[PDB]
């Protein structure tokens, strides 16, 4: 039978006799009984247990995880059998939720399958997406929760259409994310700057005005990216930028130095020379800049 | 490279000029 | 013979024609190989001097093709101080173009002339210069002179950092300026002021490719110099957690494989512990492959050693060992191979299984598909197979008795090489002979409508695995042997290599 | 030797950032992605930016199926606002190209740059029209006259014909004579010297620059 | 100065992981000889400690290397000197030994105790393998009575350096000593062989400054040809 | 010659 030998081997010739028939069957789908072991395993354990049992020996039981991780991705049309699948790692979370049985690999397979399943479907909206991750940044906690709100936002931009931007709550959330550290930021910023457009340089170069370690070199790279000839988009921003009273300063004077127009460094020095009441420019910055120029 | 049987008689894919020429003359 | 060969190189010079004269000068290093003679190395080289000297530019440009190819026959120069005399004069030509081949000529003659002074000050005047070709020869030829000359390299390293530093000089050029640093492995103070300026870089100029220029560089003079390796460690590590880019945190795994592989034992229990967090934290698939072939490299050398029961790395290999992705499981479940074949604590022994069933998911996984990928995952694993069965014996019964329970199944790449595993491990102990023949005997019946390609490579390898598992006379077996031949061999090398084994 | 001696190795930078840059699946910017991006009618020079900033990184023989699509586009370089970034980059990618495809990539390029006075405005220079009479490099647009990056191209590519019409009349009287070296020598010697006088009065401010 | 810091380090490194596999133990030693190869070649003021600690390291390798060989498995009829790598490796100890007492310079009396016992180990070895090699019991009487007067006379050279040498081989030969002389010589061979092998490396304190000792050629030169002429008998 | 500057250091064969 199938349930039989669950609750045999869990609490080892059958596993071996197993797991090589779904490899087997497998490869017939991959070519061109999983469905019944599966709703078998979760009719088993549904009932009244096991699941301490297999944690134990979860070297006989991850191998087959592994394996209906491999048929799902092989077929994603048999929807039912991969919610099953699904439904299965949740029931598995939350019963092992006890903390006294400590870390395991079977618990971080769990975990790491769920957390893939919750990457592969989209999310409605992006709107509503951006708010979840705005207010689970403000709470400064559940990193997971986190990451699974920017991995749905991820998803439903990179298969999404012209959203609205609104720019004061995407400079927080990058503030956020910055701050937290986020893995997925720079994904985060791909996904977001390659479109949904309405000032993306303008989201940039306040981030990068306001401390901000790791992520600055990105930024920069950013903007780099988007911003030509530098001081094109909002000049008061990059004016500020470039000269007044930082790190990536030298970088940035060395793209605006070089990849400028004419008229451009011809405007920025008839600034620098015209300013009657500022002395907002810093004068180390915009004598190194005019020298450059000449030379 | 990475090799399964360190010590394995298969492994020399181009042989030296006597197992070269006993493999044209009999691989037919 | 010699003489006439130059004679006749010479003739091709003076002929006035440039199609002649290029064709002669670029005939000079077959001549070389031909006659390694130092009188005549000596004369030829004058003579390519001379041409040099008074010739267009793309004369002078096959001369320094010819002097790039025959860098082994500059050791063989007598009249050094002549040669390059002349070859500097056309450094004083005010053709931007000749200035660089020249810049270029005195790079490629950085072996045998260092510490000629005013090449070093044709260098540095001719970097802050202002024709491009003129700048990037110089940068060439400095590289080349301060891989060579200390003087020359504690002499520019100043420039450099002021060229940096300065804000005339573009992105692209600081770019190609950078990496001379790397050549400032010639004392503890130039590393540690070369070490400094590098921190400064990454700092102030944190674009995608400066960063990696910077900190590939800073890698590449801390593994030349062994005093700043720990702290060169650090900064990859910290710079792999920290840094969001994706190609920043994948020159910091290049970087710190290739230091794992040149000092293994340099790496501390701090790095490994700290790579091992990245490598749980990071859920990029490519990312974590990356720190894991990392691990992977550290785990085969003494650094485990010195790593230490349970911890993050082992945590780490059992979670990745069961990973989706196959190479991730690969790698992990080296690392798990590794460990147990290390160690030989009270914990590790219900490590053992762990990994002897790792490696069993990873038959089931790779014995279908027969990628060439699929044939990688499959070799590390069989090679760890191999591995642990050697270095724990008492575990070498289920290591065989799951290979042949799948060699059933397995397609025919993979049964070949399940079969040198297997004739491995038949190989390292003898206790195990009639049974497994007879299984091995009952698949090889099966083997003559197999395929067409790999059909006589797996003839071989079985009855290879045959021969070895058997420790007596056999007849009727053999008669099975004999009429498989005859019946789908018909070839006769195969059945050549199979007796070679037999005997 | 120009076009050679740029193959040259400098220190390597660009072999270590070929290996680093190009491994996450960069290479979907196809060529006509790249065509795409340009032909937006709101131009998009973020986009184009992008994709050849790509492209720098790719050595010289697999940029020759990108070599149309930069090619042809360049015209909509000429046009005003357009960023010095980009027309740098494009002059790296022209110069790259020039390493492998030389040939098919100046005549290509000298229809890329003719001033659009017609619908083609004679799409239909080959190799010998402009090998007969390299001035036509500098019939170009008038617009190129103050383009640097497209001025060095139109430079190198009248340097280029300016050789090769010096070999293809010397080919060509070889052939025909089964004096006439004089006439050639006259002929070389003018068309030199015409092309150094089209050089001096680019040089010269126009009326415009004098505002 | 991270360069003496590295040279400490490495030092305590290899001390530190004594009692690794003889396969990682190797590993760790030719790594850490050729990181001192490597640290001479970078900085001339601590080339002579580099140097030194390098010869002593590659004297520890090459004991470690010829005990481990597959030469006491097999019994004494069935000894090969074809195979056989510890001869060699005796001999090189033993001269490298002379090398590092005699040529670095700013040796104090525990460097050379250290010394000393390297050589004593050296002797030993060599022993061994001549015992091996070899069947009559005049050859075997005769080397073994000179190898502990050797014994002897470096215990009462050292009786100060003694009580430091803890866990050494001369403190398990000094345990066994005066009841060596007793047994047969076959039984003291394979307990000094097999005490030999799983005796402590020991720690070699380095001086505060020291040189290796260098001649360079210079009026010879070794330039060309256009010899020396001379006639036949006479001096040039 | 074109290639040299007239105040350029002189070439002694």
């Amino acid at each position: 039978d199938l349930a039989g030998m669950f609750l045999q081997i869990f609490p080892r010739p059958v596993a071996l006799a197993l797991q090589q028939a779904l490899g087997q069957e497998l490869a017939r789908v991959v070519q061109g009984i999983t469905v019944r072991v599966l709703q078998a395993l979760a009719t088993l354990l549904s009932s009244p247990a096991l699941v301490m049992s297999m944690h134990r020996s979860h070297f006989l039981a991850c191998p087959l995880l592994r394996q209906l991780c491999q048929y799902q991705r092989c077929v994603p049309q048999d929807t039912g059998f991969s919610s099953l699948f699904l439904k299965v790692l949740l029931q598995m979370l939350q019963w092992l939720d006890s903390p006294g049985v400590e870390g395991g690999p079977l618990r971080a397979q769990l975990r790491m399958l769920a957390s893939q399943a919750s990457a592969g479907r989209r999310l409605s909206d992006v709107r509503g997406g951006l708010l979840r991750l705005a207010e689970a940044l403000a709470f400064r906690q559940d990193l997971e929760v986190v990451s699974s709100t920017v991995r749905a936002v991820i998803a439903t931009l990179r298969s999404g259409e012209q959203c609205s931007v609104e720019p004061d709550l995407i400079s927080k959330v990058l503030q956020g994310l910055i701050e937290v550290r986020s893995p997925h930021l720079e994904e985060l910023l791909t996904a977001f700057f390659s479109a949904t457009a309405d000032k993306p340089v303008v989201v940039v170069s306040s981030l990068l005005l306001q401390r901000l370690g790791p992520s600055s070199g990105l930024l920069v790279d950013w903007l780099e990216m988007l911003d030509p000839e530098v001081v094109s988009s909002c000049p008061d921003l990059q004016l500020r930028l470039l000269f007044s009273r930082p790190s990536f300063r030298p970088y940035l004077l060395t793209l605006f130095t070089h990849q400028s127009s004419w008229p451009t460094l011809h405007q920025c020095i008839r600034v620098l020379l015209g300013k009657s009441r500022e002395q907002r420019f810093d004068p180390s910055a915009s004598l190194d800049f005019l020298w450059a120029c000449i030379h | 490279d990475v090799s399964v049987w360190e010590e394995n008689w298969e492994d020399d894919i181009v042989q030296d000029d006597f197992n070269q020429q006993l493999r044209l003359e009999m691989f037919r | 013979d010699a003489n006439s060969a130059l004679m006749e190189l010479d003739k091709g010079l003076r002929s006035g024609k440039l199609g002649e004269q290029c064709e002669a000068v670029v005939r000079f290093p077959r001549l070389f190989q031909k006659y390694p003679f130092p009188i005549l190395i000596n004369s030829a080289f004058l003579k390519l001097a001379d041409v040099f000297r008074v010739g267009n530019n793309f004369l002078r440009l096959c001369v320094l093709k010819v002097t790039q190819q025959s860098e082994k026959h500059l050791e063989k120069i007598l009249n050094v101080d002549e040669f390059v005399k002349r070859i500097f004069s056309v450094i004083h030509s005010n053709d931007p173009v000749a200035r660089a081949i020249t810049l270029r000529m005195l790079g490629s003659l950085a072996s045998i002339i260092p510490e000629r002074k005013n090449a070093h000050h044709s260098i540095r005047q001719s970097l802050d210069s202002h024709d491009n070709v003129e700048v990037e020869a110089a940068v060439f030829a400095a590289a080349n002179f301060s891989a060579q000359s200390k003087d020359f390299a504690v002499g520019i390293c100043n420039k450099i950092s002021e060229m940096i530093q300065g804000l005339a000089t573009p992105v692209d050029l600081k770019l190609k300026l950078i990496p001379i640093l790397q050549h400032m492995h010639h004392d503890a103070i130039l590393a540690s002021s070369a070490r400094q300026l590098l921190q400064q870089l990454v700092t102030s100029y944190p674009s995608t490719k400066m960063v990696i220029v910077s900190l590939h560089t800073f890698t590449l003079l801390a593994a030349s110099s062994l005093v700043d390796t720990p702290k060169q460690i650090q900064l990859l590590l910290q710079y792999l957690k920290n840094d969001p880019r994706k190609a920043v945190k994948r020159l910091a795994i290049q970087d710190l494989k290739l230091l794992a592989n040149k000092t293994p034992h340099t790496w501390s229990r701090e790095n490994i512990q700290a790579l091992c967090e990245c490598a749980l934290q990071t859920p990029y698939d490519s990312l974590k492959l990356g720190m894991l072939s990392v691990l992977s490299t550290l785990s085969g050398t003494i650094a485990i050693k010195h790593y230490f029961r349970s911890s993050d790395l082992v945590k780490l290999a059992q979670e990745c060992c069961y990973h989706n992705n196959r190479g991730i499981a690969a790698h992990g479940v080296r690392v798990l191979t590794n460990i147990t074949v290390s160690c030989q604590e009270k914990d590790l022994l219900a490590l053992e299984q762990d990994a002897v069933f790792g490696l069993e998911s990873l038959l089931v996984l790779c014995s279908q598909d027969d990628s060439p990928g699929a044939q990688a995952t499959l070799k590390i694993a069989l090679n760890c197979m191999v591995k642990l069965a050697k270095g724990r014996p008492h575990l070498s019964q289920s290591v065989v008795e799951t290979l042949l329970t799948q060699l059933h199944s397995a397609q025919d790449a993979a049964r070949i090489l399940m079969c040198h595993c297997l004739a491995a491990i038949a190989m390292q102990l003898p206790v195990l002979g009639d049974g497994m023949l007879g299984d091995l005997m009952e698949l090889y019946k099966v083997i003559g409508r197999s395929a067409t390609d790999k059909q006589q490579e797996l003839l071989v390898s079985l009855a290879t695995v045959i021969f070895v598992a058997s420790q007596k006379a056999l007849s009727v077996e053999s008669k099975a042997v004999i009429k498989q031949q005859l019946e789908s061999v018909s070839n006769g090398w195969t059945v050549y290599r199979i007796a070679r084994q037999a005997s | 030797v120009d076009d050679w001696i740029c193959e040259e190795e400098i220190t390597g930078t660009d072999a270590l950032l070929r290996r680093m840059l190009l491994t996450n699946n960069a290479k979907n910017h196809s060529p006509k992605q790249l065509q795409e991006a340009f032909s937006a009618v709101p131009v998009n020079n973020t986009q184009v930016m992008q994709i050849i900033e790509h492209l720098t990184l790719l050595s010289a023989s697999e940029l020759i199926p990108y070599a149309e699509v930069l090619t042809s586009n360049m015209s909509q370089l000429l046009n005003s606002g357009v960023p010095r970034r980009i027309l740098q980059t494009v002059n790296k990618l022209w110069m790259v190209l020039n390493t492998v495809m030389p040939r098919r990539l100046w005549v290509m390029t000298v229809n890329a740059l003719q001033p659009s006075i017609k619908f083609v405005r004679q799409q239909k220079y080959t190799q010998n029209d402009l090998m007969i009479d390299p001035l036509i490099v500098l019939r170009c647009d008038q617009r190129v006259h103050r383009c640097p990056p497209l001025m060095d191209i139109t430079l190198h590519m009248l340097n280029g014909y300016l050789l090769a019409s010096k070999a293809y009349l010397s080919a060509h009287l070889k052939e025909t004579e089964q004096t006439r070296e004089e006439l050639k020598n006259a002929l070389l010697a003018a068309q030199d010297s015409a092309a150094v006088q089209i050089l001096l009065e680019i040089c010269l401010p126009t009326e415009e620059e004098k505002a | 100065d991270p360069s003496q810091q590295f040279l400490q380090q490495s030092l305590e490194r290899v001390y530190s992981l004594q009692h690794l596999d003889p396969q990682g133990a190797q590993e760790l030693l030719e790594f850490t000889i050729r990181d001192l190869q490597r640290l001479g070649e970078l900085q001339s003021e601590l080339a002579g400690v580099a140097d030194f600690s390098a010869t002593y390291l590659r004297c520890q390798l090459l004991l470690i290397k010829a005990l481990q060989e597959k030469l006491w498995n097999v019994a004494a009829p069935l000894y090969l000197k074809q195979s056989d790598l510890a001869s060699a490796a005796a001999k090189q100890i033993m001269e490298e030994t002379y090398k590092m007492e005699f040529m670095y310079s700013g040796v104090e009396n525990k460097q050379v105790v250290i010394i000393h016992h390297m050589r004593l180990q050296a002797k030993a070895l060599q022993l061994i393998v001549t015992a091996r090699t070899t069947r009559g019991l005049d050859p075997l009487f005769g080397m073994c009575e000179k190898f502990l007067q050797e014994v002897d006379f470096f215990q009462r050279y050292f009786i100060a350096d003694l009580p430091h040498l803890q866990d050494s081989f001369v403190d398990k030969l000094l345990d066994l000593m005066p009841r060596l002389m007793t047994s047969k010589p076959a039984e003291v061979v394979k307990i000094l062989q097999t005490m030999l092998r799983q005796s402590a490396f020991l720690h070699l304190p380095l001086p505060e400054q020291i040189h290796k000792a260098s001649a360079t050629i210079i009026e010879p030169a070794g330039e060309s040809d256009n010899p020396l002429r001379f006639t036949s008998g006479l001096v040039v | 010659s074109p290639s040299y500057s007239p105040t350029s250091p002189s070439y002694s064969p």
